[PDB]
């Protein structure tokens, strides 16, 4: 049995490894959608940090 | 969040990281003509995507003893890309404008334009110097074409009027330390519904710079000022051969 609290609030064990990502169905390649011109501030879809 | 943008319309994509937001001139936007404002008859053609792109036309040398310079609307674009095409093809047209106006430095240089869309931005001579003379504007500083034109007095805007006043219409400034581009957009402005593109200009663009350019020996000298703009909404009627004059 258990009683000191950093042993009872212990993650040490945890067997089930997060993922941060999942597959998806694909048999396709993906459609394109209609977009038309955006005159904005604020969004930048262009602009990266690779 | 104000200062990062992006412009995209027709195949053409803008980015800047150091925008001082985004003037709309008199406060509207361009449309296309109504029904009942319109009076030719015949259907128009809006070509849309091929005509209604960012068009980078000019680029200028920021001197220290540079005056500033004007290019005319939409003369700057009637010989260029499908856009001319059009306006060389038609009698009438019609458009508005987004105009963006580069140029970047560094932390260390300074300086800075005011960059202004001057409705029938009507030219005037020196008359001769002791104003007796009725001299006239030639062709090819009325209607510079992409090449612009240097303003010979900038102080009058070399039509007789103060330019300490030119921000009473829309403009913006670029302030080296703030921002490295312009972005205005202008509606159709004329008291008509559609002209000729060839033998009327609806408005100039001003470049004119009011803090002058500076930086210390060693610091990269050269410092372009880049001319970019793209029609938006633009319609043409009256179709028959092409003119370019």
């Amino acid at each position: 049995g258990d009683r000191v609290a950093d042993v009872i609030e212990s993650s040490i064990g945890d067997s089930v490894s997060r993922a941060l990502t999942h597959a998806l169905p694909a048999p396709t390649g993906q459609n394109t959608q209609v977009s038309s011109h955006r005159l904005d501030t604020g969004k930048v879809p262009a602009l990266q940090a690779a | 969040s104000d200062r990062v943008a992006q412009l995209t319309i027709g195949n053409s994509t803008i980015t800047t990281q150091e925008a001082a937001n985004i003037i709309v001139g008199y406060g509207e936007w361009p449309s296309y003509c109504s029904d009942s404002d319109a009076t030719a008859v015949d259907k128009p053609t809006r070509p849309d995507v091929s005509v209604n792109r960012f068009y980078t036309l000019d680029t200028k040398l920021w001197e220290k003893s540079s005056k500033g310079w004007y290019w005319k609307f939409p003369d700057v674009l009637t010989e260029t890309g499908v856009f001319g095409q059009n306006a060389q093809f038609h009698y009438l047209y019609r458009s508005g404008f987004c105009i963006h106006v580069q140029c970047n430095a560094s932390k260390f240089h300074q300086g800075a334009l005011l960059v202004a869309v001057l409705p029938e931005y009507v030219i005037g001579t020196v008359a001769g110097g002791t104003g007796t003379e009725d001299t006239h504007p030639p062709y090819k500083q009325t209607q510079p074409g992409a090449d612009g034109f240097e303003l010979q007095h900038p102080y009058v805007l070399d039509a007789g009027i103060p330019i300490s006043q030119l921000t009473v219409c829309p403009h913006q400034w670029i302030n080296l330390r703030t921002n490295n581009c312009a972005t205005i957009i202008v509606p159709y402005i004329n008291a008509l519904p559609f002209d000729s593109a060839l033998n009327h200009c609806n408005f100039g663009l001003l470049v004119v710079p009011i803090s002058p350019l500076d930086y210390d020996q060693g610091a990269t000298p050269v410092i372009p000022i880049t001319i970019t703009l793209a029609p938006m909404c633009s319609e043409f009627a009256g179709l028959r051969q092409a003119v370019t004059q």
